[PDB]
RNA sequence: CACGGACCAAGGAGUCUAACGUCUAUGCGAGUGUUUGGGUGUAAAACCCAUACGCGUAAUGAAAGUGAACGUAGGUUGGGGCCUCGCAAGAGGUGCACAAUCGACCGAUCCUGAUGUCUUCGGAUGGAUUUGAGUAAGAGCAUAGCUGUUGGGACCCGAAAG
């Protein structure tokens, strides 16, 4: 009540929550998901063998 | 052209808090030695002045004479029992004194006078008499009404009050003209 | 005007030295550098 | 304070003279007379910009 | 270009154009009076409650009729309230 | 703008591609209808998500649409007017 | 007169219902009072003519009241005070002479 | 050349503030700013808040004053992206910001001057020149940071005085 909700307004007068502007903080597991995962092209390597 | 080249005074309210809780100890201390009375007078509802403001009202010094006479009290009588009563107002909209007459009928109804030899009942203070009757600001129109449109045109109508305004005094003239032509 | 250098036993002294004369004028060379730095700017922005 | 390092009668002993330039205190008869006043530099003159 | 002009008009008189008029409908019956677009049950809006001295026509308003008030006018303002079915009531 | 976002709908087959703002999307009352649509943005004002949730569509953030489109196929993306600060 | 309920034209205005204020009797603060009369023309008859006064008196009599009323205005200062001055000679040499 | 420097210690000089301004960050956003004050308090804190007010959302004219959609808020050219065809290359379609240009709307200027009228008030309609931080689906308000300008002793010491 003091804060609010999506169902409940705050006691304080015309406030809302803040907004998240990103809806998961974790980017790896958006990194691994399966449309991500197959749109993008094979990945080359960390370490390259040194030559000359 | 010329500059201030001299040295300013500075002021700074380091007291700000302070003050805050020394008026809070004052309205606390008067309130207890005025007990049990409120810490305000009634004080009348009032249109503000000039064209900018007219379009609201606040609360004035004190209730006209007329006022206090038509709400059935006197002026000595009506300061002794805790409405502010200003001389130097008058009364020319029938609008404002009702208000103010229905204001001081409530407030005398809304009040418990002591006798003053007799024993006091036990009544609890209620501090803000401006609280208790709140000045409310007119309602003018309902919130919703029938179209009602005879092609008038409120823009013609204000240019013609001001050619009116402006073309008066030719008009005048022209009519003693026609007064003195024979 | 008696020129006095404020040097020996006329350095670092705020009265009168050896000087007879009536009027006196002390000397330093902090005094000549200023001055010929004066010099140099009336020369130049004339 | 704003009279700190500041209520002193001291004046420069001017130029020609084989001293630095800094107001003195003038009289006589103790330490004080002709030490240097008013100056961030000097003992017992006004701090530069002094707090406020 | 005359020096130390003063003007002596009404001082104060804040504009409001029509693209914005109803915005101050409340958004609770905003949406009622737009649905339901009658005549006889037109929504009054004071401008000068509001605190607006004329009324100018920049923008476009729906067909809705809407009784409006207020102390000064523009010809293409009121052109445009009569065109959506409403009317503009003086006040003083 | 809500308004700058529908007119940029009402283009001839782009009226179901999702918008995309980088940056704040802000409401506009000089709008009474507004269409369906999906916008996706760092930033929406509470009117301007409520005008577009109302209207039906969805706001959605900016690694929302990079789930839903990968190389952002059927996207239009905008800039709002820039002269205006000056 | 009636406020027209417009803001701008002759008699502009918001109209409201209008009430007549009692008139105050600091408004009558210039009356003159029977008592008040009688006291100021037997002080009058006792007290007589200042000199300008006099000379008013002759110029109303000689060179006019025209020029009697610009010397006046010239010793008061204001025109009305002149006028005023006038008028009060004039009265004075009708009921000093005629009746 | 001249000027400063015998030696050591401690002290020793671009600071604070006001008003304007750029840039950046943050909040909210056609709005924005709780702290004059009131409430409250574990008491100069933190917390909460009414009414006003500023700036912004409208300009233009000396002024009285007037005051921003013919139209898919216009056409033309360019244009990040996206869409379609295309295994590849390439062509089309739609066009954000922005730029150039031709128009439209507002104000100002000059002409035409009618529908209506207490006979001279009103300026409908239609033209031409320019002009503006103008309109043409808003961008602002506030706070902080680094800074710039100006005024305050103003980086520090020193000036021929009234």
């Amino acid at each position: 009540q003091v804060w609010g909700s999506e169902t409940v307004a705050s006691s304080k007068v015309g406030y809302t929550l803040p907004s998240h502007i990103i809806s998961t903080s974790d980017v790896t597991r958006i990194i691994n998901s399966s449309e991500i995962q197959s749109a993008i092209r094979p990945a080359g390597q960390a370490t390259q063998k040194r030559t000359h | 052209h010329f500059r201030k080249h001299w040295q300013e005074r500075v002021k700074v309210h380091f007291d700000q808090a302070g003050k805050k809780v020394s008026r809070r100890n004052a309205r606390a201390t008067r309130a207890a030695k005025i007990a049990p009375r409120p810490l305000d007078l009634l004080r009348p509802v009032v249109r503000a002045p000039t064209v900018k403001y007219n379009r609201k009202v606040r609360a004035g010094r004190g209730f006209t004479l007329a006022e206090v006479k038509a709400a059935g009290l006197t002026a000595a009588y009506a300061r002794t029992i805790g409405i502010a009563v200003d001389h130097r107002r008058q009364n020319r909209n029938q609008e404002i004194f009702d208000a103010n007459v229905q204001r001081l009928k409530e407030y005398q109804s809304k009040i418990i006078v002591f006798p003053r030899n007799g024993k006091a009942p036990e009544a609890e203070q209620v501090l803000s008499a401006a609280a208790t009757f709140p000045i409310a600001q007119p309602a003018t129109d309902v919130e919703a009404r029938a179209v009602q449109d005879n092609g008038e045109s409120a823009f013609r109508t204000l240019r013609l009050a001001r050619s009116e305004k402006k073309f008066r005094g030719i008009r005048e003239k022209r009519a003693r003209e026609k007064a003195e032509a024979e | 005007v008696t020129l006095v250098v404020a040097s020996g036993r006329n350095k670092g002294l705020a009265g009168r030295p050896k000087g007879v004369k009536g009027k006196y004028k002390m000397v330093d060379g902090v005094m000549k550098n200023e001055q010929r730095a004066l010099r140099r700017i009336a020369k130049k922005h004339h | 304070s704003e009279k700190a390092g500041h209520q002193t009668s001291a004046e420069s002993w001017g130029t020609g003279r084989a001293v630095a330039r800094i107001p003195r205190v003038g009289g006589g008869g103790t330490g004080r007379s002709g030490q240097g006043a008013f100056g961030n530099m000097c003992r017992g003159g006004r701090m530069f910009a002094p707090t406020k | 270009m005359r020096y130390f002009h003063k003007q002596q008009a009404h001082f104060w008189k804040p504009v409001l154009n029509l693209d914005k008029l109803w915005t101050l409908i409340p958004e609770d019956k905003r949406d009622q009076y737009l649905k339901s677009a009658s005549k006889e049950t037109a929504p009054v809006i004071d401008t000068l409650a509001a605190g607006y001295g004329k009324i100018l026509g920049k923008g476009r308003i729906p067909n809705v009729p809407v009784i409006v008030k207020a102390r000064f006018v523009s010809k293409l303002a009121e052109e445009k309230i009569r065109a959506a079915g409403g009317v503009v009531e003086l006040i003083a | 703008s809500v308004s700058r976002i529908a007119r940029a709908l009402k283009q001839e087959g782009a009226a179901n591609k999702t918008v995309v703002v980088v940056g704040t999307v802000t409401d506009d009352a000089r709008i009474f209808e507004f269409p369906k649509t999906t916008v996706a943005a760092l930033r929406f004002t509470a009117g301007a998500r409520a005008k577009i949730v109302k209207a039906g569509g969805e706001c959605i953030t900016l690694d929302q649409l990079a789930v839903r489109a990968p190389k952002g196929q059927n996207t239009l993306i905008l800039r709002g007017p820039r002269n205006s600060r000056e | 007169t009636v406020k027209t309920g417009i803001a701008i034209g002759l008699n502009k205005g918001k109209k409201v219902t209008s009430m007549t204020p009692a008139p105050k009797i600091s408004y009558k603060k210039g009356a003159a009072s029977n008592r008040t009369k009688f006291v100021r023309s037997l002080v009058r008859e006792i007290a007589g003519l200042s000199p300008y006064e006099r000379r008013l008196i002759d110029l109303i009599r000689n060179s006019g009241e025209k020029r009697a009323r610009k010397v006046a205005k010239k010793r008061l200062g204001s025109f009305t005070r002149a006028k005023a001055k006038v008028e009060e000679m004039n009265n004075i040499i009708a009921a000093s002479r005629r009746h």
